[PDB]
């Protein structure tokens, strides 16, 4: 069998996820392996698994992980670890995907001589580099007018921004130029201020998908850029878990409050306001939010938001903060009122230029109109709080869309765009000790993107199998559609959540019960955690994730009363506030439904386009240059779906050889009887002797296709033959030399 | 995509609209008129019958008929005219495209549900439908899973106790007093003051007097002593011909017959005693939670002071140590529609509809087993 | 084996006796076997030696009579050519490659042994005629 | 109705 003496295997280990061991006595079917370690060990072989076998060293370090014969977690982690630590290469193909490891260090590889070296070269020709993705997109766009996308995924800090930056630097250099790349890089401080938040795991997490379209003219000169955004996390504006912050801009603004300009806003320290206060943690270590404010305003200036509009923006944000302090006294089970002469509401009305008496009325009452007749009626303190928080979320989302449109005015150019290449920076799959409505939305977006990936890769395999004229049936599609239908079908988790929002006396206890009734034993992907009645488990593509119910109904509710908007639209103190709204069912939509719609806009934008994928991984937490941590990296390879991509490729035919290079490698196996001058027929004759099962390989037109094991098996029999020949010859040589020394002993 | 129609047939007003909007966009009286005079002018485009607001505009020349009397549909051909007018003229929606949700009072004959379903499937060809109890929908509308709903429209009054979403069907009380027979009482007491309202149009005038000037006395005897002893209580109303009529104690005295049905000559007790006698039929562990919610519904509960009179005399009947709380939102006239608008838009409800597959298989009999 | 063969082998054995006690070390047994025309592998030599441990391999001494059963057991071209053709088809072998495989694979020999056997057999290109080298080392 | 009341 494959487990012989002097085989090598990976054995699991606590402190680095896998370690190498040499198989010190050959295995026979049962319970024992005698193992030797770079010392001496015995390992229980137990249900069942044999320990993952190890690749022959000729395969280790190659530019494409699918060139490995055994494809499994430790072989992938080893090839990335050697290429990164020993070679200091940071880019590695996996199939179509480019894996990119953050070095936390500057490197020479981005020089324009290398830019020129990559231009015009196909992916086979050159070692992987981000330019090799940009150049592919560029020539695909030239060949066929179809627009191209580049999709960049990973935990924040994995270098997604720098990857996009060098990707567009490539276009600017190869096309020539119109100063787009400077403006686009100058926009990042404001999009990071409005769109990023501290999270329990990470500072400067990005909570939205950012899509930059680089537009080309008929010459493929760079015209200019257009920026879209998707999937904004609205619910963070009003609620945070412990050790999380609100979007950075609120803290940059609060820390600025001592400045002369902002005196009129009456800002306090960041734990005074209810929306900033909740998270527990006002100060990030090692960032000066007061200093960051300056970079924000500077980038506003460079993109040409007038300082009139900048003070408009900071007015609106101080509005949202003061609004959050408005506090309702319940005068009845079904009525509330704002205590007289209320200072938060007095400042909010002063800031926003509205009559105090109208905001004080409309916050506490809601209005219903039959076509002939209108009733004003009170609402409970809970509905008043939910409606104030839906107003704060609606203001923030409209301010965000406005700042994005004023950036787009600076980036657009007047030449008609012939076609574009677009670059999507998006978050990857996410799991924390506690998982909540935010993590549920993020993992559902990632299920959608992972489906669109799997289906693109499957298309490309069907094309390559036609190109080599191999029957398609051998490749099977792996479809996560059942998990998508769990979340988004009718009677899906989001559907029952939007039902429980309107249901009377809905609650997180009764929602969970509706889940268990509908799903619990009807679907394999939904499971209840053994010990709890408040949580549920979804088996996602990457992993099982356990979600707590306890937050979701508060986070899911949006409903914005038209009268509260019409008060703000009536404001005449300053011009930005009516401009934001200028724009009825949408006011009734929940956050989960707004998310599902923004995700369908994103999937329409991408399905129109032909994607190219980049995955970014962050090898260590402490940002040490060129250090790698196996237990950190295995997490991110799991979250980036590299490991499932590899599992899906490990079934099928991952290893592919040109007949020329195969024959060159394995002439040693062939007997001189069976070497024809046609190589292809020799190979067809020989492999059927060397490997028994015609299933284990396919003869393509130009390439031989192998299943995972076979190329390492051929490497084993090659090495063992070459060992026997070496020993036999060298014993002959030693025997001659001792016979010569005996001839001396007679002489 | 497709949104259920939600329709509440009532007596008097039809009110209809689409599920998940917040108020009905068609409201009009469920009335059919036929002209009764000899038409003289040739070439007028004169028309066989009028429905709804047309028959209110022309009511001088029409006999006005109500096709529903006490929640029972008495006349079926006129009811089809009212639904045809609702879907095509008022909503301008083709019924084949929409599930329809239909509302009914409890304890009324089964033939009424069988005919409503046979008509909606066979003539309108509605793809799916459901028939819902009026009182249950007022809890969806008021955000509760518990309470004793008191509902009074035109025609039927009923109490339905509900506790955590279980109805208590042995405790449902139904009373035929409400709303129309108050108007036929007001027409009778106004004659005592020398005003005579006989025709079916004059009944619509008396209905408008009742809706404007009537109110419920906190104590009925004190106010009859006051109104005998003063002019202070007296209001005057202008008829459509510009005559002016003056109304004294009649205005509080008319809605007092809700609390003393012996005035019109019924046997049964007032709405306060059927509410209390309905709570007394529920098992003692839940009564505390029904006294803490009483939900008023439907237009006959709109009289000024009816909540405070209800609370006063139920607090007289109840044991002394309990909160009695009457819930009476200002919108309550629409509560049954708003509750059906909520119900028809739930996702759990999309398996509840009777579909045409089932009607074809089981016939109109199905409504009894599938619907409540 | 006849008396004459045993005598010639014993005489040769005694020439390899560096202590005068009429014995050789275990570690010389393989050398003597090869000196007598056998070409046993190191594994075969250790097997007939009884897979000795380092200590007895380096210091235990055996006379001809104990060596003899081992010599007997050890005693009891086209494959050799194909084995060399493995490393070929122009009839040559790189000197660097033969040196590398003999010093780096299998039961690795020293660079000096390989230089000694390879001396005069590689040409100006650094190619070895393996049929001639094989005949030479088999002679 | 059908018996007791008129409708
Ligand atoms: N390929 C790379 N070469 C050099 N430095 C890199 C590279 N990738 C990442 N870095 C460094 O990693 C740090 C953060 O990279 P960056 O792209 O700015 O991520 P980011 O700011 O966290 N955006 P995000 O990942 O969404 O949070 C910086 O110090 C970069 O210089
Ligand atoms: N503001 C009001 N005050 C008193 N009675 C009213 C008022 N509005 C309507 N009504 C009476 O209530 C009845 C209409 O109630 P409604 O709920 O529309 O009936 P249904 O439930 O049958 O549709 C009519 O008798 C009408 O006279
Ligand atoms: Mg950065
Ligand atoms: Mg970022
Ligand atoms: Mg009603």
């Amino acid at each position: 069998e494959l487990y012989t003496k002097y085989a090598r295997v990976w054995i699991p280990d606590p402190e680095e996820v896998w370690k190498s061991a040499e198989l010190l006595k050959d295995y026979k079917p049962d319970k024992v392996l005698q193992l030797r370690l770079e010392k001496d060990l015995e390992y229980c072989l137990d249900p069942k698994e044999l320990p993952p076998l190890r690749n022959p060293d000729i395969l280790v370090g190659e530019n494409d992980l699918t060139a490995l014969s055994y494809l499994h977690e430790p072989a992938v982690l080893h090839n990335l670890k050697v290429r990164f630590i020993d070679s200091k290469l940071i880019y590695t193909y996996c199939g179509i995907v480019l894996v990119a490891i953050n070095p936390y260090e500057q490197l020479p590889i981005y020089g324009e001589d290398i830019i020129n070296a990559y231009s015009g070269q196909n992916m086979g020709d050159m070692d992987p580099h981000i330019f090799a993705v940009a150049e592919e997109a560029y020539k695909q766009m030239a060949r066929d007018e179809r627009n191209q996308s580049i999709i960049v995924s990973g935990e924040s800090g994995a270098g997604k921004t720098v990857s996009a930056k060098y990707a567009m630097r490539y276009f600017a250099t190869v096309s020539g130029s119109a100063n787009v790349e400077e403006k686009v890089l100058a926009s990042n401080p404001i999009m990071e201020s409005i769109g990023n938040a501290k999270t329990t795991r990470n500072d400067n997490s990005s909570r939205f998908g950012k899509y930059i379209e680089i537009g080309f003219d008929k010459r493929y000169r760079i015209i200019g850029a257009n920026m879209r955004t998707y999937l904004l996390e609205k619910s963070r504006v009003v609620f945070q878990a412990e050790e999380e912050r609100n979007y950075h801009i609120f803290y940059q603004l609060c820390a600025s409050a001592a400045l002369p300009e902002f005196k009129t806003l009456r800002l306090g320290n960041a734990n005074y306001f209810h929306y900033t206060k909740q998270g527990g943690s006002p100060v990030i270590d090692g960032i000066d939010d007061a200093k960051e404010m300056v970079n924000t305003r500077q980038a506003c200036t460079l993109l040409g938001i007038s300082d009139s509009y900048q003070m408009g923006i900071f007015r609106i944000l101080a509005g949202i903060l003061h609004l959050g302090n408005v506090e309702f006294a319940s005068r009845d089970s079904d009525s509330c009122a704002i205590p007289p002469k209320h200072d938060p509401l007095t400042i909010f009305c002063d800031l926003m230029g509205v009559d105090y008496e109208e905001m004080a009325h409309w916050l506490c009452h809601r209005k219903l109109a039959t076509a002939t007749e209108t009733y004003i009626k009170p609402i409970s303190k809970l509905h008043a709080i939910n409606a104030r928080d839906a107003l704060a979320k609606h203001i923030y989302a409209n301010l965000f869309n406005w700042i994005v449109d004023h950036v787009n005015k600076a980036l657009h150019s007047t030449v008609k765009q012939h076609s574009f290449i677009g670059v999507l920076d998006i978050y990857g799959f996410e799991t924390f000790e506690i998982n909540s409505f935010e993590q549920f939305c993020i993992n559902y977006a990632n299920e959608k993107l992972q489906q669109q990936f799997n289906m693109h890769v499957f298309k490309l395999e069907q094309e390559e199998y036609m190109k080599e004229q191999i029957p398609w049936t051998l490749i099977d599609f792996y479809d996560n559609q059942p998990c998508i239908n769990l979340i988004e079908a009718k009677m899906g988790v989001l559907d029952l959540l939007d039902e429980e929002c309107k249901m009377p006396k809905g609650s997180d206890d009764t929602w969970a019960q509706k889940l268990y009734n509908t799903h619990l034993n009807k679907c394999a992907l939904f499971e209840k955690p053994r010990l709890s009645n408040k949580a549920f488990i979804i088996k996602h593509f990457a992993d099982k994730v356990e979600y707590q119910c306890e937050g979701f109904l508060e986070k899911n509710k949006d409903t914005v009363y038209e009268e509260q908007i019409k008060v703000l639209k009536s404001s005449k103190k300053f011009k930005l506030l009516p401009e934001l709204f200028q724009d009825s069912k949408e006011h009734k939509k929940t956050v989960g439904h707004q998310f599902r719609n923004s995700l369908h806009l994103l999937m329409e934008t991408l399905n129109a386009t032909t994607p190219h994928y980049v995955r970014c991984i962050k090898p260590n937490d402490f940002k040490f240059p060129f250090t790698f941590d196996e237990k950190r990296a295995v997490q991110q390879l799991r979250a980036c779906g590299v490991l499932e991509t590899i599992r899906i490729s490990a079934a099928g035919f991952p290893s592919r050889w040109t007949y020329q290079e195969f024959f060159s490698r394995y002439r040693v196996l062939m007997k001189q009887k069976d070497v024809l001058s046609d190589r292809k027929q020799t190979c067809k004759n020989v492999l059927e002797k060397l490997i028994l099962d015609k299933d284990k390989y396919q003869f393509g037109k130009t390439k031989i296709f192998f299943r995972a094991g076979q190329v390492a098996y051929l490497e084993k029999i090659r090495a063992d033959k070459l060992r026997a020949a070496c020993i036999r010859i060298q014993k002959t040589i030693r025997g001659w030399l001792m016979r010569k020394k005996y001839m001396r002993m007679r002489r | 995509e497709t949104t259920a129609l939600v329709c509440d047939n009532g007596s008097g007003l039809v009110k209809a609209g689409f599920a998940g909007d917040d108020a009905p966009r068609a409201v009009f009286p469920s009335i059919v008129g036929r002209p009764r005079h000899q038409g003289v002018m040739v070439g007028m485009g004169q028309k066989d019958s009028y429905v709804g607001d047309e028959a209110q505009s022309k009511r001088g020349i029409l006999t006005l008929k109500y096709p529903i009397e006490h929640g029972i549909i008495t006349n079926w051909d006129d009811m089809e005219k009212i639904w045809h007018h609702t879907f095509y003229n008022e909503l301008r929606v083709a019924p084949e495209e929409h599930p329809t949700l239909l509302t009914e009072a409890p304890l009324n004959p089964k033939a009424n549900r069988e005919k409503m379903t046979q008509i909606m499937f066979e003539t309108f060809n509605v793809p799916a439908m459901y028939v819902a109890i009026q009182a249950v929908l007022s809890l969806y509308a008021s955000g509760r899973t518990t309470g004793i709903v008191l509902d009074s429209g035109d025609g039927v009054t009923h109490n339905v106790p509900i506790y955590e979403g279980y109805a208590l069907p042995h405790a449902i009380m139904r009373l035929d007093l409400a709303g129309r027979d108050l108007t036929d009482y007001l027409m009778k007491i106004l004659t005592e003051r020398g005003y005579s309202f006989v025709t079916t149009a004059e009944r619509e005038i008396v209905r408008d007097i009742k809706e404007k000037l009537c109110y419920v006395a906190l104590d009925f005897e004190n106010e009859m002593a006051t109104a005998a002893s003063s002019s202070s209580l007296e209001k005057s109303y202008e008829l459509p011909d510009g005559q002016v009529i003056t109304i004294g104690n009649e205005r509080f005295r008319c809605p007092e017959t809700l609390f003393q049905p012996s005035f019109i000559g019924m046997e049964s007790a007032g709405i306060h005693e059927t509410t209390y006698n309905s709570i007394m039929k529920c098992d003692i562990d839940i009564r505390k939670d029904l006294y803490a919610n009483n939900v008023m519904s439907g237009g006959t509960t709109m009289y000024p002071g009816i909540a405070d009179r209800m609370q006063k005399e139920i607090t007289a009947l109840a044991p002394s140590t309990m909160k009695i709380k009457i819930i009476a939102p200002p919108e309550r006239k629409y509560s049954v529609w708003i509750g059906g608008s909520i119900l028809a838009s739930l996702s759990t409800f999309q398996q509840m509809w009777i579909t045409k597959q089932e009607y074809d298989e089981a016939g109109p009999s199905i409504v009894h087993r599938k619907c409540f | 084996f006849n008396k004459d063969q045993l005598e010639e082998f014993k005489e040769a054995f005694e020439l390899f006796d560096r202590v005068g006690d009429g014995k050789i070390l275990y570690s010389q047994c393989g050398d003597v076997m090869r000196a007598l025309g056998q070409n046993p592998t190191n594994a075969e030599v250790l097997k007939v030696l009884g897979n000795p441990k380092s200590d007895e391999l380096k210091s235990r001494r055996v006379d001809f009579e104990t060596f003899l059963p081992m010599l007997q057991a050890v005693a009891k071209y086209e494959d050799y050519l194909e084995g060399f053709r493995v490393f070929d088809g122009n009839g040559k072998v790189m000197g660097a490659e033969l040196r590398h495989v003999l010093t780096t694979l299998g039961e690795k020999m020293t660079e000096e042994e390989v230089e000694t056997v390879l001396a005069g057999h590689e040409d100006s290109n650094g190619c070895i005629n393996y049929e001639a080298f094989l005949k030479h080392i088999l002679s | 109705w059908x018996a007791x009341c008129p409708a």
